[PDB]
């Protein structure tokens, strides 16, 4: 005992986690996701070392799991990651970033009419790869783009 | 019980075969021997939030002519002066409460399918939302086809006009590569070819097309000839101009069609089709409306009646 | 023979107590077992000089609910092009030939009265004659109080919003000032606060009420929570937003409410009522309307029917 | 004080960070203030209970010393809250959260007609103290509203 | 250079109080000694986003007198009818490029503000913005007080109409309250009262001001009576007409009138102010409405020039 | 006497290479020693048949600024809102009888030139006729970049947006191929690339151009970047979001960016140029938006004045 080096944090608490985020994209999932509706323990941090050539977010609450597909509803956002729910005490539970059927709530039919706008709705599309990138379908307007088009404004 | 019974007719997309040939079977049937009382006693909201008269008095005289009742109106432009004193989820919440049905037109694409999720088990038929859906024209222009191809399989399709921005088309198009054979043929101006995704579904189920300049090429070889009206504003006086009066359609230009050849138009017309065409006797474009009479009212019937075999 | 045969419906103010009852024990009658062809071979003139689709619709779907056949107008601002090409006692005079019954929306106070002195024996029912009178709401508003709380006797009811211009309103506290028991509760702001007329007809009676600065104080003890849309222009932008999302009801505020209490709303709304109520067991405003149906269906059928008993 | 105490709370390396944040009206705060929109490292807890108990959500940031002005424009969701200036576990500094006197960026016109909504300008307002509530006068629209009347939305 | 010479004109509070009296002393100084080519070379942009007639033509025309060359546009062009057009951000940046002064009246509070954030080292004067400021009217104002009263101080103002929505009352009662020994009677119906932050400006200033329900009550002291009109809609027609009482002034409520008095109203009038008082000498709506050429005048001479002497 | 005195106004085409050189001196000559009386005593008739804000204050401003008296009209009047009144040429004959100038703009390709054959000796200058010539957009352009570049030739001009529509920028290509040594790269959705006729041209002169997808492809060697927009309407709503791709400046692409480079449109803009932009030192849509005043204010000078001395 006895080296050379500092550190503050480690591996701690029950609930679900979070492994690997890129940068300025980990707050994100959390306002997209109501990820502070809440009382529980929801602390984190941004832009620390963990494995990578740069950056790289973590996240880390307690006494609430996610939906053994639900994560899938989160994945997109940050290309590879983990999950590694905590139940009781230690690691116990093993995920990875994998495509929804679809994606609600979170994106914007970029159709100026795309009926979804003025309306009390759910966004709804669709996920579809090929390549050069991916693709969704307007639950509404039955319009299709790439994720990227829908990524903005 | 009928597969289609107390169901939404929102995009063509989703029918299936079975789905198709069902409502043109009826179709055909209720032409045949017309029953006038078989919706006696149901009220249907004509609700055109998006003005279309010629679609709205087809469409209302099925309603009447198999019994039912019909209360709307055509909000237009001078109905349309507000944007912020009613939701449509609102209207139709409430409107879901008078009526059995709702046949609903919208200026906006994605209205019917919400619509669907705001009107209890009354069902919605959508008319035309924005540049969507309309799975009513698609349904008139199969039948039209059909009764006078025979078939909906293994036939040369051709379509002509604004391919890029008519839906119609890209609608009629994909209903038909829902049967087997027929090859198509799109002769339609550089800036208005027929869209990529609609050939790919088609290069996907290894359907058979080639575009063309003019119709003059495959003209001998077509079932169908499909018009579609280009518009002056979808390129510019000289452009339109400059290629206007070239798609367009003259009697001279039949000379080697078809006997069972027939013309089509989603209508209205004004230059893609020649008046001296209306008087030889591929023009079907009339008797093509006149069945969306069939089409509409036999829809109505599968919709709302629990059983129905003539 | 019943008491309101060949009759007038013009103001709520004249209405006996009998005569209400009557027409509500007729409307969860005709609810109850619908009757399609009462009023068959009738024809009804559904007058709208003064548009209200919303409105229409709802009468015009009660008129064929009953076997009744409908013609009329809806002469918006496109429409209403004259101010001096045909009186309206010259267009009641000339209109009053041809159908068995009239109901007409006007634009401007007196319309429904005057039209009766020019209608011989044919029957007027008004549907908004201006900023006077509209029985018909009334009367669903009602039936809807009634079938959701059993009585109209004894109950607590709240009135939220523009209690100033709101008619609506002072028609319904009118009404229900014929009811024994009932304690009133107006949450609206100050500057359109229920009017004194209304207040002393109420001290008159000797009825219950108090004032409030928001629905929380009395939501506890309310069996009916009666919402209603305020306007920006009824004040200022500055104004109203300082008030407007103040006099709004969401889903938390109704953690404290009875089973048996409901919401209600004239409709339309926007603000008002936040979307998530919608979901709540307490929202009726929609039920409120469709229940318009068996309102002014019961009235038709009351007015053109010589003697009914389900 | 053996009896009882907390794992979490720390204080670790050179960065101004912050301390005691209402409950639930922190996270608002991250949003709010463009903080995030950085490539910086920072620690977050938020249901953290303080040295003073009362539910609060709480910082972490590293290398960004953090100023009076900025500050002040801080209170209004957590007026009792503070921000010692440190230098690796140093305190070097602090201060409290002063109501300021303008508050530019941040807020919006509850005016439907206020010009600010459809233009390429910043929302500013004026801060001032009523029995209950806090004047702010629409810098554009001239109009002043509560408080409690522009947070809300 | 003057206190004002390239400053701004936006809000009637971001003057001080030995402002006023220089723009005034010029007004009366352009009055006796005009200057017409004080702003010989000098192109200003009457830019009108809310058409407005009166404000504009007296504006240009304080703007030729001047020798200065006008360009400008009424109601909405560029930018439509009431939708998409462009920022005013991007409108003040292009015209300010070429205008060695701005005069624009929009229907926004801030509109003015907003420009003087973008038109650069070109000044801006607001013709008022929607309900905020419209510093002209406050002033031309206060010069005609000041030129029949010979003094703005120890004055009792009387202010009758609709208070409580009145842009240029306010402003009048903000201004005057930047002097001394001035008592005020407000005289409106209840749902119009003078605003409270007014009042209440009123008191930490130790102003005197009492409310009245009639004209004739202070009419025996009143040095200025400030007629205003409340337009129909901002009360039920009916309400209006009801307490329409004494709000309107007659000729024959005058005869105890001090000499001195004058009537004095922004206008256009309606109904508040009879024809018979026009004849009777203390009508000075109209002699007030000219004044205005020579405080809108002088304001482009302070801002434009530096050494205004006159 | 200049060879421009007294000759019309209507073509980029009509102007010699030579020719825009003259201009362009006056121009900058106006805006080092401006000349106020230079059109003293001269009338212009401003005649917008077809309304436009924006080019009318540029325009009259840039006539103001030469002691020449304005009167003229926007929208249509004394012939209608888009009917029947009178032929362009009686009108021109009318009007030509009492100005010394005529600038007009119209909705038809043609109506300058027609004009021209119709005003007598009474000079007119085209301010946009439909899709055909708007001469003074191209001067004032050219103008702006004679002045951020010191020369017109031996340059890397990049031209982003709708080409294919680009009134304004097909007679910039053109214009700026009568200079020597420009490099030309086009950005463009296919749906709307350069003209064919154009290239042609362009080729037909050995002058360089490429076309790219992205703005940032040729971002690197750009001393002009000339920005449009592409209205929604030019591209189905959906189609537009899905390839609205780099097609839209932002600041956020400009640091290889060429010091002297500078970004250009004429306005006005939507969203193709985000506002951060406005801020870095390349943005010039504003300069040149002014500069116009010069480039419209030398060609009075030029066509109205004979010996020109400046
Ligand atoms: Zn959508
Ligand atoms: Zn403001």
């Amino acid at each position: 005992m006895t080296h050379d080096n500092k550190l503050q944090v480690e591996a701690i608490k029950r609930g679900t986690v979070i492994d690997h985020i890129p940068a300025q994209i980990g707050f994100k999932l959390l306002s997209l996701f109501k990820l502070t509706e809440t009382d529980q323990r929801i602390t984190i941090g941004l832009n620390l070392p963990s494995g990578e050539m740069g950056r790289k977010d973590l996240i880390k609450i307690e006494n609430t799991f996610l939906s053994e597909d639900q994560v899938d509803q989160l994945a997109l956002y940050a290309p590879q990651a983990t999950v590694n729910r905590i139940d009781n005490y230690e690691v116990v539970g093993k995920s990875r970033p994998s495509l929804p059927e679809r994606i609600d709530n979170v994106l914007v039919c970029p159709n100026s009419n795309c009926i979804s706008h003025a309306e009390p709705v759910s966004s709804s599309f669709a996920v579809r790869k090929r390549a050069n990138d991916i693709a969704l379908k307007c639950k509404y307007c039955e319009k299709e783009f790439s994720h990227n088009v829908v990524l903005a404004n | 019980a009928n597969p289609l019974y107390q169901k939404h007719i929102i995009s063509i997309n989703d029918l299936s075969r079975d789905d198709l040939n069902l409502v043109l079977a009826t179709a055909a049937k209720l032409k045949a021997n017309p029953q006038p009382e078989l919706l006696k006693h149901k009220v249907i909201a004509s609700c055109f939030f998006e003005a279309s008269t010629r679609t709205r008095l087809s469409f209302e005289t099925s309603m009447h002519r198999l019994g039912a009742s019909v209360v709307g109106f055509s909000d237009s432009a001078n109905t349309s002066l507000g944007k912020k004193g009613e939701t449509l989820a609102d209207t139709i919440s409430v409107i879901s409460t008078y009526v059995d049905a709702i046949v609903m037109r919208h200026p906006q694409e994605g209205a019917a399918r919400l619509a669907t999720e705001f009107s209890g088990n009354v069902p919605v038929l959508n008319a035309g939302d924005g540049s969507n859906q309309h799975p009513t024209q698609t349904l008139l222009d199969l039948f039209t086809i059909q009764e006078t191809q025979g078939r909906l399989d293994n036939l040369h399709v051709a379509m002509v006009g604004d391919l890029k921005y008519g839906r119609t088309v890209h609608s009629l198009t994909q209903a038909l590569a829902k049967f087997d054979g027929n090859r198509f043929y799109f002769i339609a101006p550089d800036a208005l070819a027929m869209p990529q995704y609609i050939l790919d579904m088609l290069d996907e189920k290894g359907i058979a097309w080639s575009l063309h300049s003019s119709i003059e090429e495959v003209m001998a070889e077509v079932d169908i000839l499909y018009m579609t009206r280009v518009q002056k504003e979808r390129l510019d006086p000289s452009e339109y101009a400059n290629v206007k009066a070239q798609f367009v359609l003259r009697a001279s230009d039949l000379h080697n069609a078809k006997a069972n050849m027939k013309v089509l138009h989603p209508l209205p017309r004004v230059d893609e089709i020649a008046t001296d065409v209306d008087k030889t006797p591929h023009a079907w474009y009339f008797q093509q409306a006149g069945n969306g009479i069939f089409a509409r009212q036999a829809l109505l019937a599968l919709v709302l009646n629990r059983d129905l075999v003539l």
